[PDB]
RNA sequence: GGCCAGCAUCAGUUUUGGUGGCAGGAUAAAUCCAUAGGAAUGUAGCUUGCCUCGGUAAGUAUUAUAGCCUGUG
RNA sequence: AGAACUGGCGAUGCGGGAUGAACCGAACGUAGAGUUAAGGUGCCGGAAUACACGCUCAUCAGACACCACAAAAGGUGUUAG
RNA sequence: UUUGCUCCACACAAUAUAGAUGGAUACGAAUAAGGCGUCCUUGUGGCGUCGCUGAACCAUAGCAGGCUAGCAACGGUGCACUUGGCGGAAAGGCCUUGGGUGCUUGCUGGCGAAUUGCAAUGUCAUUUUGCGUGGGGAUAAAUCAUUUGUAUACGACUUAGA
């Protein structure tokens, strides 16, 4: 669906002489405020010996973008599970918000790479400020300087279903 | 909205021209098509052939007539595909394959008349560009069809004959323009203006 | 003065059906020239009319009438769905049945 | 009774004076005065019926001539408003109902 | 005539400062003008004028219309406001024949049955000067 | 007082619209306006192979005869 | 060929898998309106030739669990790493 | 065969309908291209302009469309006629010349409509016949029986006979 990005925080548990757990926060790409609990002990159970029963979860926060209208360079390290063993990869997105690159990226891996949603672990989305170090080649093509290309046969949707125009193309 | 429509048969393909076909006609609506070798089918053209062969040598073995009837021409080629998407066993199907007429060629009276196309069935709209078809009159040609020679020399003489009526239909309708155009000024063009004529 | 029709044409399509079983209790009508269910709330409730002749003569007439309605909408393309006193007789598939304006909500 | 009291004129189009039920009927946008009219004597009771093909009552026709006389001399400011109440009502092709605004 | 004839094919071409009409959607039918462009499929667009919010939106959606005008790319909403009377668009787009169109069929729709009835009457007055005018010439 | 119907005002079930008022979150985020920095896919200006009446040239030059980014308010 | 726990068929229809004792949904008085399950929406065939990002050209392409097909290993064919 | 048959217009019965209810409204080609307009040095020319849907165009007022008085036009259209062409793919139609006759809402008037009682398709088409009116027109073959053997299980086939 539309991903939203979600801050978890998480404090093991107070015991009798050991108050004060640390506190753990992750970054959380899930459809809904439900799932990106269960996807934070997910990961929080891989680093260290807690359990959900063992844990509780201190505040969720919704992350908006800190500006939608401006378009950003995304380079995005990427985990996942193939039919073999697992192997790490790196791609670049143009796109509007962190929220949203998110959403062309699992088109992407379940197209190419056909990949699902379980699979697939993200481990770090950054926002390449500078130009001119983007390293993939179909990014780079855009930042090109008054970049002017046309839309070649366009098709047309008519509702009813017959024309008599002979109907022509751009 | 039409009682009897005449599909041109130029520039469209089997498959998705005979889907929309076949409900007009579940429906009641009357249609006729024509120019029926001029039909397209999308892949390049030696498997179109190959896809006849394979076809072709499904017959019934003790006695070959009551065997599938392999015909040749290009509107039974489409009448086929047709055929198949239409129930044609009930009284339903029967009576809804009597609304439907397919010829080669444009055949009198239907050369007077306006003959429309499909945009939803259309070549150039549904193919990419860069993509092999295949012309069903060639086809037919390779697996026998002995009448490429003469439904093309017919045409020939025909579109002669258009020619000559619609270049007597573009003066008149050049008269009627400079007769409107000297009538527009006029105090009742001005108030259809408004109105939106 | 040539015309005088005071209805909107439309056909009859189907019965509304299983892929198996159908339930000729309720009729489906296509209207010409409504293309999405938003248009179709204009014509739900109205009066629906099948006009068929017959040689015998009943009352000074050789023209029947069943008589029906639009009970809601169906599907996506505005196909309508209807019901009538006594069915549709099924062999009317493809068949031009009068949707009139009254009851008039205007 | 539910029903609307309307009048042609008669002298425009032949309508007389008739009940006429409230759903059957689509109604326009243009109006006319209706101030000068003397309609309220009409009630339910008048137009109870309770081969001779007998004439309208007499005091039928001069309630028609009365209401139509008012009325005429409120059509006639309008133009073209007689010629448009004496022409038929028909949809020619290619007239969508719900899209057309009466 | 030692002159190489080849045709141009015109086209209408993306860039930034192509105005665009938004045909389906919240918008239906408003102009807004391309800012930036981010890859193949989607740009992003704005209009102030007009009504729209700047918004991403993918090329299905939109409509290219001829006109152009000079704008930096990147630019913000109170910059395109500004180029945006400049050229002047608002008034260069009714002139075209094709917004002309637009508003013809719009107001067709708007008729009264009463006003149907005086467009019917006008063209029985036009086609009888017509035809006189016709057939003597 | 049989038969088949039409319209009203209600009751039970249920679908499809319009439209008004409020609550919460980074007391939404943005756009918008005020400032402080900074860069290029480098605007004005300027140097120069330059020079088809001035385009190009590729350097300079951080808002000027275009604007954008980041922080704070 | 012989056992273990639970469900089912046998005794049981109905909707879905074209077809099918065992799979999927769901278990049956006679009827009317409403919404859904599993499954599906080019046409047969009721229902979007709906939207959105990509991939793939086959001189035997491929299309949906139980299920009616396949092995290693090769291929400057293409794509992303 | 007790005057049979055929065609032309009408008179009335009979019988049906896969489904009339303003109008099936004619270039071809290309789609990484064209339609139209105009000019020239007529060409793969110059220039202007349109598309981005038929949501168009055309037709459309009167008792299911009456009876009448004008005005301006010399038009439009219905009808039988007629002078000509043209069309063979399933021509079975498309044009065009000339008068004749009604109509005209292009413009302005005067009369008529009710009672089908608050809706009940409120019937107006197009197919096959049948039976009589009056108006033309044309006066035949096949099988069986008989016979031939180029034929043949029997039918069939091929022959001959006023």
């Amino acid at each position: 669906a539309h991903f939203k990005e979600y801050q978890v925080i998480g404090r093991r548990l107070p015991t009798e002489s050991v108050p004060e757990p640390k506190l753990f926060r992750m970054r959380i790409f899930a459809s809904n405020e439900v799932i990106a609990k269960s996807r934070y002990w997910y990961f929080l159970q891989k680093l260290h010996k807690v359990k959900k029963a063992s844990g509780e979860i201190v505040s969720i926060n919704q992350i908006n973008e800190a500006h939608p209208t401006k378009v950003k360079n995304f380079g995005v390290w990427v985990r996942y599970d193939s039919r073999s063993g697992t192997h790490n990869m790196y791609k670049e997105i143009r796109d509007v918000s962190r929220v949203a690159a998110v959403e062309t990226l699992y088109q992407d891996m379940a197209a190419r790479h056909r990949a699902r949603f379980r699979s697939i672990h993200i481990l770090k989305v950054a926002e390449i400020e500078k130009t001119a170090d983007v390293k993939r080649q179909y990014v780079k093509q855009f930042l090109t300087k008054d970049l002017k290309f046309p839309l070649p046969h366009r098709v047309q949707k008519s509702t009813k279903t017959f024309s008599y125009k002979r109907p022509s193309t751009f | 909205v039409e009682p009897v429509v005449v599909i041109d048969g130029k520039g469209h393909l089997v498959g998705r021209l005979a889907s929309v076909v076949a409900k007009q006609l579940l429906n009641g609506q009357k249609i006729v098509v024509v120019r029926a070798e001029e039909l397209n089918i999308s892949g390049e053209f030696f498997r179109n052939k190959l896809k006849y062969h394979d076809f072709l040598r499904k017959a019934t073995a003790f006695n070959k007539t009551r065997g599938p009837f392999h015909f040749r021409a290009p509107s039974r080629i489409f009448y086929k595909a047709l055929r198949g998407m239409v129930s044609h066993k009930t009284a339903r199907g029967k009576a809804a394959l009597e609304r439907l007429k397919v010829f080669e060629g444009i055949p009198p009276p239907y050369d007077k008349k306006k003959r429309v196309v499909v945009p939803q069935a259309l070549r150039v709209l549904r193919l990419k560009p860069g993509r092999k078809y295949t012309t069903l009159g060639k086809l037919s040609t390779s697996v026998g069809w002995k009448y490429e020679d003469v439904v093309a020399k017919l045409e020939a003489k025909r579109k002669v004959s258009s020619a000559e009526y619609y270049a007597k239909k573009r003066a008149f309708t050049k008269k009627v323009a400079s007769a409107n155009a000297t009538a527009a000024e006029s105090d009742v063009a001005k108030q259809l203006a408004a109105l939106g004529y | 003065a040539e015309s005088h029709r005071l209805y909107v044409k439309g056909k009859h399509l189907s019965y509304q059906r299983s892929k198996r079983v159908n339930n000729p209790n309720v009729s489906l009508i296509k209207i010409e020239g409504v293309a999405t269910p938003q248009d179709a709330q204009f014509y739900l409730g109205k009066r629906i009319a099948y006009v068929y002749r017959a040689s015998k003569e009943v009352r000074g007439s050789k023209i029947r009438v069943m008589w029906g309605k639009v009970t809601r909408t169906h599907g996506n393309s505005g196909v309508v769905r209807a019901t009538f006193r006594n069915n549709l007789p099924a062999k009317t598939f493809g068949a031009s049945v009068r949707i009139f304006l009254y009851p008039s909500n205007i | 009774d539910n029903t609307l009291l309307i009048s042609g004129p008669f002298k425009v189009n032949g309508v007389p004076l008739r009940r006429v039920n409230a759903r059957y009927v689509i109604a326009t946008s243009t109006k006319v005065s209706v101030e000068g009219v003397n309609v309220e004597k009409f009630n339910v009771e008048y137009f109870a019926k309770e081969q001779q093909n007998k004439e309208i009552k007499a005091e039928r026709v001069e309630d028609q001539k009365v209401v139509d006389k008012a009325l005429i001399a409120e059509i006639k400011k309008t133009p073209l408003l007689k010629q448009y109440l004496s022409a038929s009502f028909s949809l020619k092709n290619g007239d969508k109902p719900h899209m057309l605004k009466f | 005539s030692t002159d190489s004839i080849v045709k141009a094919s015109n086209w209408r071409l993306v860039e930034v400062g192509r105005v665009v009409l938004i045909k389906k959607g919240q918008s239906a039918g408003k102009l807004a003008a391309i800012v930036e462009i981010i890859d193949q499929k989607k740009v992003l667009i704005d209009g102030p004028k007009a009504g729209v919010p700047r918004q991403a939106i993918n090329l299905g959606q939109v409509v290219l219309t001829p006109l152009t005008f000079a704008l930096p790319r990147g630019a913000r909403t109170a910059t395109v406001s500004k180029k945006w009377a400049a050229a002047a668009v608002c008034e260069k787009w009714a002139a075209s024949s094709w917004a002309k169109k637009i508003a013809q069929r719009e107001r067709r729709a708007a008729l009264t049955d009463f006003e149907r009835f005086q467009v019917m009457v006008l063209r029985k007055q036009k086609r009888y000067t017509v035809k006189k005018a016709l057939a003597k010439a």
